[PDB]
C-alpha cells in the first residue's frame, strides 16, 4: 500500500 | 519609506516588510487576520498573520504569547512551519503589533471535505493529522482548537496541524472567551465544564472525520447548551457513573434532560457515505467506522488515546517510527510560566520574543 501522491483540490 | 510599506487589508491596515508582496487575505479568525504573500527573499508564497489585538486583556496576551513560543519550539512535519516573526513598530515603548509569517499550504480541510476520497487518501490524510496531534501529546501539549480550518492540505496529499494560540497543558477547562472555540467541536468534557487531558483532541478529530465521510456537520447545534442536546441525540444520554463527575449545577441540568438511546454507527454512518471498499481488510468502511465508533465516545475515559489511535488497523498502514514517534518538542519553561502576569508585563514578554525571533 504506497501513500498517495496527489490529492485534487481542485 | 524603511522597510516596511503598508496595505489596506478588507478592515484593518497591514504594515510589513518589503519582501512580502501582493497579499490579499484568506482568513479572518477569532485570534487573527491572515493573508497569503509572495516573499521575494524565499521566492515562494508564504501565509501572513497579523495577531489581532494582542494586548486588550491578559487573556488576548498570553494568547499571543503561546503562539508565539510553540511556533519556535514545536517543529514536526505535521505541524505548520514558522517561516519569520516580526514587529515594525521600533521601541517597547511604540510596540502594539506582532506579524507571523508561516508556510502557505493549498486548501483546508473544509475542502476536501467537499470531495470524494479513496480509502488511501482519506486513511493518510488521518494518519498525518494524527502524527501531529501525536507531536502535541507527547509534549502534554493540548491543541483544543482543532477544526476543518485549522488543518491544512498541499496538493501532493500532505498535511499540516496549525493555529495555537488556544494550545496548552491539561487542567481545569474554564477559558475565557469560549466563543473563540467553534461548537460544533467542542468535546463533552469541554461542555460541560470537567476536566479535560489530551484525549480532548481526539474528540475534536472523530467530529471532523465524520464530516469528512459525512460531509455535513456532525453534531450542528444552534447555541452553547444545544450543542449538548445534538451530541446525545446522536450518541445516547450518558450512563449515571459519567453524571456523577458534573459539577454539581451542570449535573441537575444533564439529568432533567430527555433521554435517549441514540443511534447504531452505522445507521450514523451507513457504508454508502464510506470510500468506496476495495477487497483489502484494513482500509474497509467498518475499520473507519470502528475507529470513529472509538473517539466519538463522550465519557473521555473510555475514548481512544492518539497512542491507539496511531496504531488502529485503519490507520496502522502507514505507521512510521520516524512520524509517529519522534522524539517530543522541548520547550525554554516560559511556557511552564503559565502564571498570570499583567497587560503590561505581557507586552514585556512579547516584545522580547518578537525581537530575539525576528
Ligand atoms: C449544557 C450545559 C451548558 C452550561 N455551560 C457549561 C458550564 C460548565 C461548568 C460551569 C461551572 C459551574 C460552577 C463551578 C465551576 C464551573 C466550571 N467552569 N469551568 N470549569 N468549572 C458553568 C457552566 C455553559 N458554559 C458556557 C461557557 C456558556 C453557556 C451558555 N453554558
Amino acid at each position: 500500500p504506497k501513500r498517495p501522491t496527489t490529492l485534487n483540490l481542485f | 519609506d524603511n522597510n516596511f510599506y503598508s496595505v489596506e487589508i478588507g478592515d484593518s491596515t497591514f504594515t510589513v516588510l518589503k519582501r512580502y508582496q501582493n497579499l490579499k487575505p484568506i482568513g479572518s479568525g477569532a485570534q487573527g487576520i491572515v493573508c497569503a504573500a509572495y516573499d521575494a527573499i524565499l521566492e515562494r508564497n508564504v501565509a501572513i498573520k497579523k495577531l489581532s489585538r494582542p494586548f486588550q486583556n491578559q487573556t488576548h496576551a498570553k494568547r499571543a504569547y503561546r503562539e508565539l513560543v510553540l511556533m519556535k519550539c514545536v517543529n514536526h512535519k505535521n505541524i505548520i512551519g514558522l517561516l519569520n516573526v516580526f514587529t515594525p513598530q521600533k521601541s517597547l515603548e511604540e510596540f502594539q503589533d506582532v506579524y507571523i509569517v508561516m508556510e502557505l499550504m493549498d486548501a483546508n480541510l473544509c475542502q476536501v471535505i467537499q470531495m470524494e476520497l479513496d480509502h488511501e487518501r482519506m486513511s493518510y490524510l488521518l494518519y498525518q493529522m494524527l502524527c501531529g496531534i501525536k507531536h502535541l501529546h507527547s509534549a502534554g501539549i493540548i491543541h483544543r482548537d482543532l477544526k476543518p480550518s485549522n488543518i491544512v492540505v498541499k496538493s501532493d496529499c500532505t498535511l499540516k496541524i496549525l493555529d495555537f494560540g488556544l494550545a496548552r497543558t491539561a487542567g481545569t477547562s474554564f477559558m475565557m472567551e469560549p466563543e473563540v472555540v467553534t461548537r460544533y467541536y467542542r468535546a463533552p468534557e469541554v461542555i460541560l465544564g470537567m476536566g479535560y487531558k489530551e484525549n480532548v483532541d481526539i474528540w475534536s478529530v472523530g467530529c471532523i472525520m465524520g464530516e469528512m465521510v459525512c460531509h455535513k456537520i456532525l453534531f450542528p447545534g444552534r447555541d452553547y447548551i444545544d450543542q449538548w442536546n445534538k451530541v446525545i441525540e446522536q450518541l445516547g444520554t450518558p450512563c449515571p457513573a459519567f453524571m456523577k463527575k458534573l459539577q454539581p449545577t451542570v449535573r441537575n441540568y444533564v439529568e432533567n434532560r430527555p433521554k435517549y438511546a441514540g443511534y447504531s454507527f452505522e445507521k450514523l454512518f451507513p457504508d454508502v457515505l464510506f470510500p468506496a471498499d476495495s477487497e483489502h481488510n484494513k482500509l474497509k468502511a467498518s475499520q473507519a467506522r470502528d475507529l470513529l465508533s472509538k473517539m466519538l465516545v463522550i465519557d473521555a475515559s473510555k475514548r481512544i488515546s492518539v497512542d491507539e489511535a496511531l496504531q488502529h488497523p485503519y490507520i496502522n498502514v502507514w505507521y512510521d517510527p520516524s512520524e509517529a514517534e519522534a522524539p517530543p518538542p522541548k520547550i525554554p519553561d516560559k511556557q511552564l510560566d503559565e502564571r498570570e502576569h499583567t497587560i503590561e508585563e505581557w507586552k514585556e514578554l512579547i516584545y522580547k520574543e518578537v525581537m530575539d525571533l525576528e
